[PDB]
């Protein structure tokens, strides 16, 4: 997934879905042994977070919570086109968590309904 | 390093019953004592070791312990299924040779 | 379940040699050991020899210094007593029991076989 | 209505785990030779997450760590024996003599003396036993001894004990607590206190603190034996007061003990008045079961592993009398104890295995802490408590009484009024 | 670290059913040597925790349930498992005790639990 | 964990699950690289899983074994009677007639979840 | 219809991988370090699942595991490096042949044989110093069962029909979680301590009808081979060059005992199933390898620490319708290469070890004469079909158990 970096976003949804000479093997092995599980725990997390948004994996989600003014916005064009978003990021930084917030409420007033009916 | 046991000894039904075994050699006081009962045509089955220990799954109404130099093994309430023959044993750890008591008789009246 | 299981019944003239067999029933020696007591018809028992199949070490009766060879087999599970110079005064049964538990640590006497009974005759 | 599943509520169910050592830094960086495998150090992460409203039914009895601990030691201690090496031709028909140098001991050292492939050794009555001036070891043929390498020693060394995930450790905390039945605090840790391999008789040296409890698979039965861990610590100093010669002798390389330097026995020492003192606190608690008549009769025979006090001290091994802390009767309303040194010993009562324990030089002394004792209830007049211990699960127990190992399932179901679409 | 996870479900053991619930969604979120062989144990525990948390995922996933939290499923709830009302079954009752009854019957109910959502699939 | 590998295609079907849980299936050196070949074979095994599991969540499945789609199967890709699919068409064989159709399929699946978001 | 996908199918495809050795419980007991009994030691637990109505086509020629593991066991396979690049006289002292002793200074007298030396132009030198800067190996050869189990990602199939003779839809196929005692028989010409067949014994071969390829034939009934090395030397030794003692007593040569009823029947057994791949009429003969080097040659083996070149001309000593002396130099070019030795150390005292002859391997000769008769000859020296006799019926298939397939439904 790093390789992709540095691409504008509608270029990089497309590539997403794609996507002792024993001593320093035995110690060097288990720093790559130790980042491989890292990998794989890391993954969980963030699917655990999936998860209660309702999207459980699916990589390209979608929710029904709208994109306020409040935060920093501009034509969506040309977040798509032209603006490489490894620093979108950077936009959207100290509006992570309550976005993440509203994210969270949406799934559960939807389960909610859901629920009642 | 030599075992004596009386050599009978019967009880009334529903009544306790000791037996004794006592053993020359100050090595007997240095060395454990077992006791196994014995149905006079069937192999032996351990009855009480380490002098008070009994074994998963055996009769509560069985119990001994050692006194000085000599041992005795204890029967509470005696039925017409207890009589048999009642073995001592005495592990010398140092010499690493079994002794077994001569073996003293059992019998319910009846 | 356990059991040590035994050969039959021996008949055997004086003056020649026995042997007797016992097998495991679900287990391997691990740090258990093996002992052999004889019990003349009629009479107390008494003690025969003993062997720890994990060292290979033994020991015998006094009585029977010299006349007694005990084997072991690790392969499958079988201790075999060779006693020789048989008499009248060997004619006994002859049960093989177990010693110990899972560490080994005890010394009693607690699992036994059925008895092989060996009869000498002239 | 429906059933709906939720995955996370707590859950338990009773069940054996194999669990896994847990060591320190510091302790596992101060392991010179083996005086004890590398393990697991533990970051000092207690989580005693305290549970509120809590209740879960301990048992010591039927605890399997004790079955687990135990096995760990053994398969341990058989190491320590591995790569040591064999005393098979060691024996041959000595030719000690009663010599005596100095009396205290009063000739228990003999002055051994063997044609080797001709040198002489010390070694006192225990490890030795006369034959037909002709001797010989205790069981070296039709035997099997082993010797421990010089080099190791034998000190203790703490270890905790935790469990893998998806298995939690449940510790109770209550103050009040025989080992048996619910605990009403029940905290949750994954890694347990510092538990101590002690190995000793029935007097409990240097081992967990307690009020002074009683602790009985069943008092009504004799069978069982009684665990009582005390509530303040006994100073023991024990001391063996004759500096040890070590000669080592190629045959491999035996190490016999030479002359001592200038003899005394050894001997252990107990301050009488806190003992009395702890004791009256032991027969106190003890008539909660039964006034009566309480007395105390010494070890009433056995192996010299129970008759007598057997403990480690510095890598030498001691048996000593107790009839000096086990002789009294209590109604409702220093002190020395004679010992003895054995270097070829058989613990866990194994049958022809043995070690035999390589010299220590100088005068050996130590200090320890006696928290625990184990007495055996005898077969109306008096129950006379008899020192007995022997099987050496019961020491373990005194520390694992309480914790116990159970099955996390975080799945569950309810029948919650809810239906799917 | 996962293996702070499972006990973390155990955090609250003593609470009620329905505290749980919530808690639930709040829980959604030569030394050198030697130090070579502590990296094995404490590398080989952690992804021993990994399949535990997999099996029980997978097992979620064979019921109609994908990966969520608090699933729901249309199979109904006989009176003949511990015939008592829904009042009191989610407040003055323990997880603890809840189970305990029913582990006599855990085996059935997820066997029930597999065609439930096996007929459903087919015939959708 | 194959079992009846060459069984009815119908009764392939009923066994999916394969029994439920079953379905996932000097001398300090010398026993350290030993532990690394162990503990290098079960991430390998956890890794290869998962990234059939994200695959399949790719499509509107996200782990559910059997899976209806939305996707109407073409008839070109060497169709025969429906019966005999399930009456003797055994799963291996049934790879082999398909073969270069899968890489079709899978293109085919991932443009339909995305027209469904 | 529609498509439907299915997770967990049973579909597997033919693929090839570096599998992970699971040797026994006895590495670490004769674990003296052995390049056989070297330590992945995982317990070998065998769990044979059958199928059911399913065949699946092997090839044990152009396979995967077959030079999988032969490079596995040339990692074991590779102490003291002597390369002695820095005056002998012929010894009889007690006369088949005579050895020799070459007296040299190092920074003495060294016994060696007539093959491990070669003159210079009396004096003579190490075959394999002017060669290569040759690397006598460690003084410290057991071969042990490794019952090689699939990573989650692969399974292993075998062949529980025995009448598979090389290629083509086996039968019955049962799965393998862990293969049965694979072991590293490391020997040419013949099999040693192989797998017994039970059933006539088969023979086996990539193109059998053509001379370009060997012949692989399996056998029922073993044969005992021994051989003897009584001799006792010393060892002579910073600078460690590691030379052979004088000789205590006669100047003996060693030498081997073979069968004759046995190997008698077994040719026969052979002949009979070469007359049924052949006709009724042709005549078979056996003769020697008419080429080859001394590895080639000689029948090399592992006995009691020691490699002999055992002499198999008598064997192959037949035509259809008592023991072999064996020739050993202290050089092991075991694996074909120029610049290994493995200097083994000379084992003190007869050996007399026990063998196990399992299967030959047989070369055509050409095709000068048409349907008269052919010559059949010993062969090797490319020790791969060697180990092709032992997994002829084993492959690994990569598991992918996702599958898709139509049928009529929605969602
Ligand atoms: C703790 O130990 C005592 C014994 O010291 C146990 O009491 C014993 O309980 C058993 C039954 O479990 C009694 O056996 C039965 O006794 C009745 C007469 O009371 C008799 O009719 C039956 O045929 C049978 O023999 C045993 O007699 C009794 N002994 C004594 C001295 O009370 C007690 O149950 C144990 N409790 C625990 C903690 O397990
Ligand atoms: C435990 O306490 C008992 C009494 O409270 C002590 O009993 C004493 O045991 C010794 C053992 O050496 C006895 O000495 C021996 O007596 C026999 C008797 O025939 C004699 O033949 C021996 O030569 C030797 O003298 C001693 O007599 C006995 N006490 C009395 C009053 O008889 C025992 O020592 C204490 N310790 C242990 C470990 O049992
Ligand atoms: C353990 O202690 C007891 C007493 O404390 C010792 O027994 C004494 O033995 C002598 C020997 O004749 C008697 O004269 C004394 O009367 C005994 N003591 C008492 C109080 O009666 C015993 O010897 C000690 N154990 C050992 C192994 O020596
Ligand atoms: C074994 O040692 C004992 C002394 O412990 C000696 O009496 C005996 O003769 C020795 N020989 C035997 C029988 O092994
Ligand atoms: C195998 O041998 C046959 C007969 O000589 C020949 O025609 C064929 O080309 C050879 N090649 C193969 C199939 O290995």
């Amino acid at each position: 997934f790093l390789g992709a970096a540095g691409s504008t976003m509608g270029a990089a949804s497309m590539t997403l879905t794609v996507q002792q000479h024993l001593l320093k093997l035995t110690v060097w092995g288990i720093k790559q042994l130790q980042a491989r599980v890292l990998a794989v725990e890391r993954y969980l997390r963030d699917q655990q977070l999936l998860g209660i948004w309702g999207c459980s994996g699916k990589l390209i989600c979608c929710t029904n919570v709208p994109w306020n003014s409040s935060w920093s916005n501009r034509n969506l064009s040309e977040i798509w086109d032209n603006m490489t978003w490894l620093q979108w990021d950077k936009e959207i930084s100290n509006y992570t968590q309550i976005i993440y917030g509203l994210l969270e409420e949406s799934q559960n007033q939807q389960e909610k309904n859901e629920q009642d009916l | 390093s030599a075992l004596t046991q009386p050599p009978s000894v019967s009880g009334a039904p529903g009544e306790r019953v000791t037996i004794s075994c006592s053993g020359s050699g100050s090595n007997f006081e240095y060395s454990f004592v077992y006791w196994y009962q014995q149905v006079p045509g069937m192999a032996p089955k351990l009855l009480i070791y380490d002098n008070y220990k009994r074994p998963s799954g055996v009769s509560d109404r069985f119990s001994g312990s050692r006194s000085g130099t000599s041992a005795s093994l204890t029967i509470t309430g005696l039925q017409t299924e207890d009589e048999s023959d009642y073995y001592c044993q005495s592990y010398d750890s140092s010499l690493t040779y079994w002794v077994f008591g001569g073996g003293t008789r059992l019998t319910v009246l009846g | 379940q356990v059991q040590l299981v035994q050969s039959g019944a021996e008949v055997k003239k004086p003056g020649a040699s026995v042997k007797v067999s016992c097998k495991a029933s679900g287990f391997t020696f691990g740090r258990y050991s093996f002992t052999w007591v004889r019990q003349a018809p009629g009479q107390g028992l008494e003690w025969v020899g003993v062997i720890v199949p994990l060292v290979g070490v033994t020991n015998s009766a006094k009585k029977f210094q010299g006349r007694v060879t005990i084997t072991a087999d690790t392969s499958t599970n079988t201790v075999y007593m060779d006693l020789s110079s048989l008499r009248s005064e060997d004619t006994a049964v002859y049960y093989c029991a177990r010693v110990g538990d899972r560490f080994g640590s005890g010394y009693a006497m607690d699992v036994w076989g059925r008895g092989a009974l060996v009869t000498v005759s002239s | 209505l429906w059933v709906t599943v939720y995955y996370g509520v707590p859950v338990w169910k009773d069940a054996e785990t194999t669990l896994f050592c847990a060591s320190d830094a510091k302790a596992y960086e101060t392991k010179k030779h083996n005086v004890w495998h590398a393990c697991v150090p533990t970051d000092p992460n207690p989580q005693e997450i305290h549970l509120e409203n809590v209740t879960e039914e301990f048992n010591m009895w039927k605890n399997n760590m004790v079955e687990q601990m135990h096995t760990d030691i053994i398969s341990l201690w058989d190491q320590s024996l591995k790569p040591c090496v064999k005393l098979t031709p060691l024996c041959v028909t000595l030719q000690c003599t009663n010599v005596t140098n100095n009396i205290t001991m009063r000739g228990e050292l003999k002055n051994c003396s063997f044609n080797m492939t001709k040198v002489y050794s010390l070694f006192y009555r225990l490890d030795v036993v006369q034959i037909n001036k002709e001797y010989r070891l205790i069981n070296c043929n039709t035997s099997a001894i082993t010797q421990a390498c010089p080099k190791v020693s034998f000190e203790p060394i703490p270890i905790h004990y935790c469990a893998p995930a998806g298995f939690a450790i449940l510790k109770c905390k209550d103050k009040k607590f025989n080992g048996t039945g619910p605990c009403p605090s029940v905290s949750t840790v994954q890694c347990t206190h510092g538990i101590k391999p002690v190995v000793s008789t029935q007097l409990l040296l240097n081992g967990s603190l307690a009020e002074v409890m009683i602790r009985s698979e069943n008092i009504t039965n004799n069978a069982k034996n009684i665990l009582v861990q005390f509530n303040t610590p006994v100073q023991i100093n024990c001391t063996r007061p004759n500096n040890n010669t070590r000669k080592s002798i190629r045959i491999q390389a035996f190490y016999a003990t030479g002359d001592i330097i200038g003899i005394r026995q050894a001997h252990c020492n107990v301050s009488k008045a806190t003992w009395n003192e702890t004791l009256g606190k032991v027969v106190k608690q003890l008539r909660k079961h039964f006034n009566t008549i309480i007395r105390f009769a010494n070890s009433s025979g056995g192996d010299l592993e129970v008759t007598t006090h057997s403990f480690n001290c510095g890598g030498e091994f001691f048996y000593c009398n107790t009839s000096g802390l086990f002789n009294s009767t209590w109604i409702s309303n220093s002190i020395t104890l004679p010992c003895r040194i054995k270097q070829i010993i058989n613990m866990w009562q194994r049958i022809g295995q043995a070690m035999y324990a390589p010299p220590i030089q100088g005068v050996i002394r130590c200090v320890s802490n006696i928290t625990g004792l184990i007495l055996t209830r005898d077969g109306s007049t008096t129950e006379t408590f008899r020192p007995g211990g022997g099987d050496m699960r019961d020491n373990w127990r005194s520390e694992l009484y309480k914790y116990k190992v159970v099955k996390i399932e975080p799945l569950g179901v309810a029948p919650t009024r809810c239906k799917r679409r």
